[PDB]
């Protein structure tokens, strides 16, 4: 999925 | 004659119960402060003048020594941790707070620069400044109906010492100061002078950096096109920060992620995807990745931009740390993207620049790469073609790759390989 | 980025 910095 | 003194000579005049001869030794000092080559920061500090430099701050009837305490304390607190603390330590806060209500722009700056540098060294000297009400004075400052009657050099400081203010992350600024800050960062996003743009960036970036309630409180501002436009800026100290700001938005929720892609943020990636600055394409390929990690949607607006050719070009050939994203962003695709949409990217050669990276010493990156192929071998099932992909894979070398992964040191790494030759070949 | 300092 998404990740962040 | 303010030249070349000595600590111990600034020490006499500024010890001496004489204003002049206390203005005279405070330029000496912040001439000595502001040459280049090794300072003598830590010798100033430890003559104890920085609580007499404070106190030079409040003397209204003499704006020069106020201007010079000013600067030197400036140069001081843009030192070390432990040099900005002194500063702190003086008392300087609240007396850099009062001078930015000076009538005089140029001390009015040097307390606002005084500030940006306190506020910078991290969390909780920023909160410190604004627990000391910094955030109301700043924005006054600000309160004109045509940013462009400021002086130039005046609002750089003004926009550099607000991003200070919004940056660092544990903790993030306080919700309410974030929330009195945007209108004002708002409007400087869209002033005309490329180094207010770029800093006004940075603030946003680091205030999207975090959780999506953070990026939402952005979002609602109406930012996103304005940063879009800033996107493909010529100004590469615009684009950085832009793409930064537009990489934490996708981070967020599919519905932030949408309002970048209405904004029409994929149109600039062909050029962003092969820009020469290693970091940007590394960055882009990143922003790409969470966008290609969305909904089934999202991913066919990427196939609509022509950007799946630029994943595959990225993939062949980029610096390792965008082609360690480049990755990713095919593993995303192929997760929640339909059989067509994975069909179309093994059409537009995403097979033999994937193979050619498991031979990478990154464990990483492998486990990365055997996922997508797993994800490209369940969609060759559903159309009874896996022996044409198992070929494809044999053809540019990719089963020798996979052959010797099922004798690698991780286990994640060894059950996915020796899983991917017993199903299909 | 981090402090600036003056001249």
């Amino acid at each position: 999925g998404k990740r962040k910095r | 004659g303010t030249v070349n003194w000595s600590v111990e000579d600034i020490v006499k005049g500024i010890n001496s119960n004489n204003l002049e001869s206390q203005l005279q030794a405070t330029q000496a000092a912040r001439k000595l402060l502001s040459r280049e080559k090794q300072p003598p920061i830590d010798n100033i500090i430890r003559a104890g003048l920085i609580p007499k430099f404070v106190s030079f701050l409040g003397k209204t009837d003499c704006s020069p020594i106020q201007f010079e305490s000013a600067w030197a304390l400036t140069n001081i607190a843009s030192g070390t941790s432990e040099q900005t603390k002194a500063v702190v330590d003086g008392g300087a806060i609240p007396a850099f707070i009062s001078l930015l209500a000076s009538p005089h722009a140029h001390i009015s700056e040097q307390a606002v620069w005084a500030l940006g540098n306190i506020a910078g060294d991290g969390s909780a000297f920023r909160d410190l400044v604004i627990k000391h009400g910094a955030i109301d004075p700043l924005l006054a400052l600000l309160a004109v109906p045509d940013l462009s009657t400021l002086a130039c050099g005046y609002l750089r400081n003004l926009t550099w010492t607000l991003s200070n203010l919004c940056r660092n992350k544990n903790p993030a600024p306080p919700l309410d100061a974030v929330e009195q800050i945007l209108p004002t960062l708002v409007r400087l996003l869209h002033h005309n002078d490329p180094e207010v743009l770029a800093d006004s960036c940075w603030a946003i970036s680091y205030l999207t950096d975090g959780p999506n309630e953070r990026i939402e409180m952005v979002v609602k501002k109406g930012v996103v096109p304005q940063l879009v436009k800033l996107l493909g800026a010529t100004e590469l100290p615009i684009v950085t920060p832009a793409l930064r700001a537009i990489g934490n938005i996708v981070t967020g929720t599919d519905e932030q992620t949408q309002k970048v892609i209405d904004a029409g943020a994929l149109a600039v990636f062909p050029s962003l995807l092969t820009n020469p600055k290693t970091n940007i394409q590394k960055e882009a390929t990143w922003t790409m990745s969470n966008i290609t990690a969305g909904r089934q949607d999202q991913i066919q607006q990427v196939v609509n931009h022509g950007l799946v050719p630029f994943l595959v070009g990225v993939l062949s050939k980029a610096d390792f740390k965008t082609q360690k994203e480049a990755a990713w962003a095919i593993t995303n695709y192929t997760s929640g993207g339909t059989v067509e949409q994975i069909v179309y990217l093994v059409h537009c050669g995403i097979i033999e620049p994937l193979m050619n990276l498991l031979s990478a010493k990154d464990t990483k990156i492998i486990q990365v790469i055997l996922d997508a192929i797993s994800n490209i071998f369940q969609a060759a099932e559903k159309l009874g073609e896996t022996e044409k992909l198992s070929i494809m894979i044999e053809e540019c070398g990719g089963l020798d790759k996979i052959e010797a992964l099922q004798r690698h040191e991780n286990e994640s790494v060894y059950k996915a390989s020796l899983n991917l030759i017993e199903k299909y070949f």
